[PDB]
RNA sequence: UGAGAAGCAUGCUGGAGGUAUCAGAAGUGCGAAUGCUGACGUGAGUAACGACAAAACGGGUGAAAAACCCGUUCGCCGAAAGACCAAGGGUUCCAGUCCAACGUUAAUCGGGGCUGGGUGAGUCGACCCCUAAGGCGAGGCCGAAAGGCGUAGUCGAUGGGA
RNA sequence: GAACCCACUGUCGUUGAAAAGCCAGGGGAUGACUUGUGGAUAGGGGUGAAAGGCUAAUCAAGCCUGGUGAUAGCUGGUUCU
RNA sequence: CUCCGGGGAGGCGGCAAAUAUCCUUUGAUCCGGAGAUGUCUGAAUGGGGGAACCCACCUACUUUAAGGUAGGUAUUGCAACAUGAAUACAUAGUGUUGCAAGGCGAACGAGGGGAAGUGAAACAUCUCAGUACCCUUAGGAAAAGAAAUCAAUUGAGAUUCCCUCAGUAGCGGCGAGCGAACGGGGAUCAGCCCAUUAAGUUAUGUGUGUUUUAGUGGAACGCUCUGGGAAGUGCGAACGUAGAGGGUGAUAUUCCCGUACACGAAAGGGCACACAUAAUGAUGACGAGUAGGGCGAGGCACGUGAAACCUUGUCUGAAUAUGGGGGGACCAUCCUCCAAGGCUAAAUACUCCUGACUGACCGAUAGUGAACCAGUACCGUGAGGGAAAGGCGAAAAGAACCCCU
């Protein structure tokens, strides 16, 4: 049966790329908690 | 096109069957060459510090491999590869 | 770009609902703005200002031209 | 104090304690005496440089602490302190208060 | 070196750094191919080309 | 040995700390909370080994062959169980070598470990020129702030352009 | 009436081959049709040929982090002589 | 990589041994200071974009082919200049140059908005609480501050913080709860101006003093027994302005590194005080749409109450030193102060970070989630969640060689 995950680069990156999370202040304060909490990866 | 970039361009040679077979066969030599270089930059180059006169160039680019020592992994780097043609018989 | 009187400063300020059974509700006080145009003989031109009845009467009081010398002191386009 | 490369010490302490010797190499707080603390190696051979195996003796370190420089004159241990004599640093012995003899 | 690279003017520093980047290639395929067993003419060449250029730089 | 919580002496193991007396302070005593973490039992050498398209023999290699290789027969698909492309994946592709772990059995075999190779474009695709839905948006209008909408523009293929 | 899209009956399966299936039958199949790519609508809100249906295996008010160690006249547990 | 200073025999960073080529007393490795170079993304700023990519233009030099070097090309605000509509003067608009700003980061400060779980043994006033949270924006601190203030013997004398007064006076479905002030004792102490204009503060240079960024010297122990090994037993000795600590084959003041103490800086940095130049303070010259009033709210311990006083959304509205504000409804008398203009150190709050030192704090299920290649593996579309895993030996001396397979 199909299931909930059906990749697509492309739409993975516009939604949740590093581009899209500076475009809002909610996106920039999302990459300053995960830059406190010290990720090795930022984004996806 | 500048000597400190043409002293850059080109790496070195290739060791293996099918270079050694495409240059007893046909007089076509294999470089490698800096990632970022172009074919009018390998032209240049090799015609400039070999003497020879080249007819035309053909580039690939591979991919680096990813493998494990021990608990960690790495990855190498990408190799870019020239297929030079000369002129009759040269070099 | 706001609901503040270019010759007073005021804005809407907030406050309470109060009922009879004492209920307490959030509310604000909204300033009596609008736009009016002013004839100014200086410069022969009309100059449009939002502005509140109170700053008319400022304005009635004191003459057009020192209020608008003193906005473009303050540093407002006027 | 120091010792160096080629003085003439004396173990004072250890299995080796009252044996004397030229010192091989300083490293660290470690340092080899010719001819003592021998050890027994059991070496496989090396199958690219041939060099068939064997047993072979060699020295192995001391601490440098268990070391003292030698003074040849009354032939007993003794402590390293510096001098500036004329304009140069130089060791002297403690006790006497004499030039350290070079290698 | 550096002591007796000072000791030269701007165009002989120039064309001897010239000479060095183009020995510094020999160098690179010379070892690539395998008849070079010394590495450390790569690893001074290298160095005087950083040395000339410095130099350079505080003359000019 | 004492009424008890417990104390004392000593054989073996172990290989560097322990601590009287009298005071002082507590992370001070566990069998249970369908308590928490790790290790190991019973069921039990029990059920099962994943489409009922199907296998048989000779030779080879090997420590070992029902499963690998070569050969001779048998059977199954054939609008897909064959041949391609996009998306997605990323070396799984090829050769040599190894069999501990992985493969629902063994394995000399492998999409497994190790070493080394391999992707060649003016014409194929992308990049590039053009725009749809939609997004962003100099000035601008609006809003306590953060911001909302939007003009000129600028992006955006699933479409047009050798 | 094939492809394709559905899901009416029965057997089996229920520590399954499968956290919704297989097999034998069944319905629509030029239309209020099926489908790829890219977009819009966000939680007392959305969308709904309307079942309180669906909104990432979660819905009479999604998920995550904070207030927060919420409160519990209730149940359980509470260690040496 | 370069220079300056230190230092004096080894060195070529770690996992991580071996090996090779090697460097170094013509002074290496190493330590401190000052310089040179410094790809691409990212406020990212030439345009665009799915971050680490795609596409450009203009100058100067260089090339003869299809390029190379360097510089420049964002927006907004301010200033100068130029240009310039409807529209005649003008203004709007447009461009060039120069200057400045944007982003990030622990806590503390100030300001704009602002809950509910809960308690009241139910619940709506009330509480929780101006707490959590969101937004804007400073500084090393911020804010406040020199009486239109209190007091009530006619006395005190700017602001801030701590101890009392006191769980008192009061407020309150007079419930649950909330909760002062006066006075007294301390910490620190300081005032100066409104157009000829002050104290103070900020930069720049000079001078003096201190501190800091490498380092140098630095005392004194032997014999014997046990033991694999002595620092341990037994016997005697020495230093102490040094008997802190760490290491060495078991427990060391006299073995090593050190310790007390005494010395030390080419060059650079901080702080303190004093001079010179800027600049600021400083659009302001005694305070009118202001004080006061009517209506609705908010703040004061104070919930409309006998409710004074402060702020203002709306409507109004004085006197102006023979004047005006306050003393908790209001009036009279007395006492006290002068609003509608400004600047100002200390005592106070905090710790992303740096150096030294300390603990009746933990010792690998503890202590940070993380002693180990941890915000990793792994889970999730995403925000996010989130582990396990320390110990051979003093020294690898890490088992040559033989046998089964
Ligand atoms: N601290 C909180 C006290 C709560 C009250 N006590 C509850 C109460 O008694 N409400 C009643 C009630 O709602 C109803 O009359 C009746 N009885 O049903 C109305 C009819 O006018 O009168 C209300 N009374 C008031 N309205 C006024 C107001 O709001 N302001 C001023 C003064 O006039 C107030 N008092």
């Amino acid at each position: 049966m199909k299931r909930t995950f059906q990749p697509s680069e492309l739409k993975r990156k516009r939604v949740h790329g590093f581009r899209a999370r500076m475009a809002t202040k909610a996106g920039r304060q999302v990459l300053a908690r995960r830059r406190a909490k010290g990720r090795h990866s930022l984004t996806v | 096109m500048n000597n400190e970039r043409i002293y850059q361009v080109l790496k070195g040679p290739v060791f293996s069957e099918k270079a050694q077979v495409l240059g007893d066969t046909a007089g076509v030599q294999v470089f490698k060459v800096d990632i970022n270089a172009t074919k009018l930059e390998i032209k240049k180059a090799v015609e400039k510090l070999f003497g020879v006169e080249v007819v035309k160039v053909n580039t690939t680019i591979t991919k680096g491999k990813t493998k494990r020592f021990g608990r960690t992994l790495g990855r190498r780097s990408d190799v870019k590869k020239a297929y030079v043609t000369l002129k009759a018989g040269q070099d | 770009m706001s609901k503040v009187c270019q010759v007073t400063g005021k804005r809407p300020v907030v406050g309470n609902n109060v009922s009879h059974a004492n209920n307490k509700t959030k509310r604000r006080f909204e300033p009596n703005l609008h736009h009016h145009r002013f004839w100014l003989e200086s410069e022969k031109r009309f100059v449009r200002l939002r502005l509140t009845t109170k700053g008319m009467r400022i304005i009635d009081k004191l003459g057009i031209e020192k209020v608008v010398a003193d906005l473009r002191a303050q540093g407002q386009k006027i | 104090a120091k010792i160096k490369k080629g003085d003439q010490v004396i173990v004072i302490a250890g299995k080796e304690k009252g044996k004397q010797g030229t010192v091989l190499s300083v490293s660290e707080d470690r340092v080899k005496v010719e001819g003592l603390n021998l050890v027994k190696k059991h070496q496989k051979p090396n199958r690219v440089t041939g060099a068939e195996g064997g047993i072979v003796t060699q020295e192995a370190s001391l601490h440098i602490s268990n070391v003292a420089i030698l003074n040849a004159t009354t032939q007993k241990a003794d402590r390293v302190g510096y001098q500036v004599i004329d304009g140069v640093k130089t060791r002297v012995y403690k006790s006497t208060g004499e030039s350290v003899a070079v290698a | 070196k550096t002591k007796d690279l000072r000791e030269k003017s701007v165009e002989e520093l120039k064309a001897l750094l010239d000479e060095q980047q183009l020995n510094q290639f020999r160098l690179r395929m010379a070892k690539a191919t395998g008849q070079l067993g010394k590495s450390h003419e790569v690893q001074v060449a290298r160095k005087t080309i950083a040395r000339i250029k410095t130099l350079l730089t505080e003359k000019q």
